This record gives structure tokens, C-alpha cells and sequence, in this order.
């Protein structure tokens, strides 16, 4: 099954361009239909352009030729490039597969499938800064965790032994502060009889600035 | 070009109801519309394809129909993990277009929240700050009162609030409260009190704990 990967988050300053890469590995084709579609936060789903697999282009007029797609077969990579910034362009930034995946009563159907998992792309001035990580410590049920404080841009993900530990966990939504950096909290319930014996441990990963911390969480 | 037009932009609820959204194009389309879900956190997922067709795997609530300009698609039977926005998108022109969207909420019974408070970690007061994490647990509505009390004294200003989504399995909340303080001014006082006032409690619920001890 194909399966779209891009590129990571980061922060971009007003004025420039921003270029998203989506590498596509393991489905049967040597290129696809590859479509680029833009989520503002708060905001609903914006088509912008597409690319067929002989490398046709098709773009939004909304746009204004701000979007350049290219592709380098080599690398089964196709890029988004998107110029002139504003802090309006904030956004996830997805490709998908827009290939025909069904035809009948005379006519075929295209749809979106697989997507990218998304490049959250934030327009701005600031500068990156990596998360410091803290604990939030410890009958019945107890509650633990990790406070992730003043990093920027988004985002931040978090899991718990890896991703081994998924049940009762609640990360947050990032809060802004006056500051101007993000601030968030990844909290798990756990059993109480259970502290002190397993441990627990939040994985931080920041990609715009390579930060990956571990904090090992005890009473 | 092809502008699509998405109603309502939103709609709550009860599990078990039937659900209906709609869709309309600014021109002909056929059949060449799709639907897509998606759940907070996530790409969208393609339920209906050809208008009218449910993608494998997707469950039998789901349906959809229309041709020409007006679409619908139907939950015959709201669940818990259909907690999610609903796009229609055609598929006619290759200058493909979405609508702008509806976000599917779900209504369930009053549930009370789990209270839970966190003081500063001995290492971020090293750094001149300190934070202090109140937490509400799966809880519904999502409305709730939370008030800091130092030293008995109500706070203004210092604090800030994070709410989750509703969870895809049992349709609650979780919140935080974070009231943020200088190392100097938490040392000032020794009672942090984090109180919480919410439908599902008779009376506020108060959490606390005295600094250092």
C-alpha cells in the first residue's frame, strides 16, 4: 500500500517560500496523482493544486501562482512550494493521492487516498526554541505527567513509553503565551497500586528544533 | 470554480440519533462527490466515494446520496467515535473543491470530573518559575468553573486553561488549569487551592496542597 510521507514542521519568515516534500514509497506505481491541500487552523479543508503522473500541473487560481508543484521521479518526491508568506498561510500543509480508485456507469472517480500526515508550516518572525520538560508528579486511580513549556513554533508531539502506553492518556492542546511561546501539559491516569513499580516515561519531540527528550516520571 | 456549499456548520447529538448533512454544488457535478471524516489530530478519511458508495471498512450507518447538485450524507445511527468534521468534496473539474465543512458533537449524560492538582517540579523552580497544574478528568458539559486560591486569596489574571476534544470512546473532557507564578511569590504563600465548580457536583470540589509539606 503506498503510504505518503513529508516533511517536518517549521517556522518561516514573512516574505519568504516555504518548499513541502511527499515521499512516496511502497505502492505499485513509479508516479501518481498527487494533490496538496492546506488546513488553517480553525479552518476547513483548502484544495491548492495537483500533479499528474506525467507531471501535469493544475493549481487554484485563488492562489495566484503562489504554488509551484514539482516532482524529482528519481526519489518518488513531489514538492509544494508556496512563495510571498503571510501569517494567513499558517496552516497544515497535506498531500494526498488523488488517483481513479473506482469507475462505473461510464465515468471514473478519483479520491483522496492515502494523505501525508501533514506539515504544520508557521508563518512568523520568532525564532525556534526548544521545549524545557517537567514532571507533574503523582487508593484508587492516580494521575501523572509531563509539563512540555516555552517552545516555538508548533508543534509538539508527546507519547507515553513510546507509544506503549496509550490508555487514559490526555495530551493537551497547546496554550500561547504572553511570552509568545507554547506551553502544553500530556497527563495519564493510571492505577495507584501500580506507582513505584512501572515506570513511566513521556517521549517530548519538538522537530523544529530537533529536540527529543525523555522524562522519567516518580512519585 | 466549482464552489460547494456545506450545512450546518456544526450539530450535536445523542447517540443512536440520525444525523443528516448536506451539500450543495455551485454547478452540475453527476456523482463526482466524495465525503471525507476527520477526527481531531488526523488527515481525513474518505467514507463516501461516487456520492452514494461507502468505502471498505466503513460502517453500514453511513450512507450517502444525490446527483446533479444537492448531496446528503446520513449517519443512520450516531456513535461515540463518529465524533469528527464531515467534508464533501467534488471531484468533477481537476481543480478539485471542498465545503467548508461540519463539525458532528455529541450529547451524552452529565459526568462529573475527577480533580487532580500538581505542584512545581523541583526543577523548574530552579529556573524562577513556578507552575502549578490543576486538572479536570473526563468529564460532560464541557463547562466548568475552575478558581485558584493562595492563601485563601481568589487569583485573576495568572492562570490559563487548555480543553481537550470529546473523546472518541465515551464522548467527555478533560481540562487543565495552569496558574503561573515567579519562584518569589510562590515561596510568599503556602496553600495552593485549585476549586472546581461543575454540573455534575453538588457542591465545588476543591483540591489543595501546602508548599513543601
Amino acid at each position: 500500500q503506498v503510504q505518503l510521507v513529508q516533511s517536518g514542521a517549521e517556522v518561516k519568515k514573512p516574505g519568504s517560500s516555504v518548499k513541502v516534500s511527499c515521499k512516496a514509497s511502497g505502492g505499485t506505481l513509479n508516479s501518481y496523482e498527487i494533490t496538496w491541500v492546506r488546513q488553517a487552523p480553525g479552518q476547513g479543508l483548502e484544495w491548492m493544486g495537483g500533479i499528474t503522473p506525467i507531471f501535469e500541473t493544475t493549481y487554484a487560481q485563488k492562489f495566484q501562482g503562489r504554488v509551484t508543484i514539482t516532482a524529482d521521479e528519481s526519489t518518488s518526491t513531489t514538492y509544494m512550494e508556496l512563495s510571498s508568506l503571510r501569517p494567513e498561510d499558517t496552516a497544515v500543509y497535506y498531500c494526498a493521492r488523488d488517483g481513479v480508485r473506482y469507475c462505473g456507469g461510464g465515468r471514473c472517480y478519483n479520491w483522496f487516498d492515502p494523505w501525508g500526515q501533514g506539515t504544520l508550516v508557521t508563518v512568523s518572525s520568532a525564532s525556534t526554541k526548544g521545549p524545557s520538560v517537567f514532571p507533574l508528579a503523582p487508593g484508587g486511580t492516580a494521575a501523572l505527567g509531563c509539563l512540555v513549556k516555552d517552545y516555538f513554533p508548533e508543534p509538539v508531539t508527546v507519547s507515553w513509553n513510546s507509544g506503549a502506553l496509550t490508555s487514559g492518556v490526555h495530551t493537551f492542546p497547546a496554550v500561547l503565551q504572553s511570552s509568545g511561546l507554547y506551553s502544553l501539559s500530556s497527563v495519564v491516569t493510571v492505577p495507584s497500586s501500580s506507582l513505584g513499580t512501572q515506570t513511566y516515561i513521556c517521549n517530548v519531540n519538538h522537530k523544529p528544533s530537533n529536540t527529543k527528550v525523555d522524562k522519567r516520571v516518580e512519585p | 470554480d466549482i464552489q460547494m456549499t456545506q450545512s450546518p456548520s456544526s450539530l450535536s447529538a445523542s447517540v443512536g440519533d440520525r444525523v443528516t448533512i448536506t451539500c450543495r454544488a455551485g454547478q452540475n457535478i453527476n456523482n463526482y462527490l466524495n465525503w471525507y471524516q476527520q477526527k481531531p489530530g488526523k488527515a481525513p478519511k474518505v467514507l463516501i466515494y461516487a456520492a452514494s458508495n461507502l468505502q471498505s471498512g466503513v460502517p453500514s450507518r453511513f450512507s450517502g446520496s444525490g446527483s446533479g447538485t444537492d448531496f446528503t450524507l446520513t449517519i443512520s445511527s450516531l456513535q461515540p467515535e463518529d465524533f469528527a468534521t464531515y467534508y464533501c468534496q467534488q471531484s468533477h473539474s481537476t481543480v478539485r473543491t471542498f465545503g467548508q465543512g461540519t463539525k458532528v458533537e455529541i450529547k451524552r449524560t452529565v459526568a462529573a470530573p475527577s480533580v487532580f492538582i500538581f505542584p512545581p517540579s523541583d526543577e523548574q523552580l530552579k529556573s524562577g518559575t513556578a507552575s502549578v497544574v490543576c486538572l479536570l478528568n473526563n468529564f460532560y458539559p464541557r463547562e466548568a468553573k475552575v478558581q485558584w486560591k493562595v492563601d485563601n486569596a481568589l487569583q485573576s489574571g495568572n492562570s490559563q486553561e487548555s480543553v481537550t476534544e470529546q473523546d472518541s470512546k465515551d464522548s467527555t473532557y478533560s481540562l487543565s488549569s495552569t496558574l503561573t507564578l515567579s519562584k518569589a511569590d510562590y515561596e510568599k504563600h503556602k496553600v495552593y487551592a485549585c476549586e472546581v465548580t461543575h454540573q455534575g457536583l453538588s457542591s465545588p470540589v476543591t483540591k489543595s496542597f501546602n508548599r513543601g509539606e
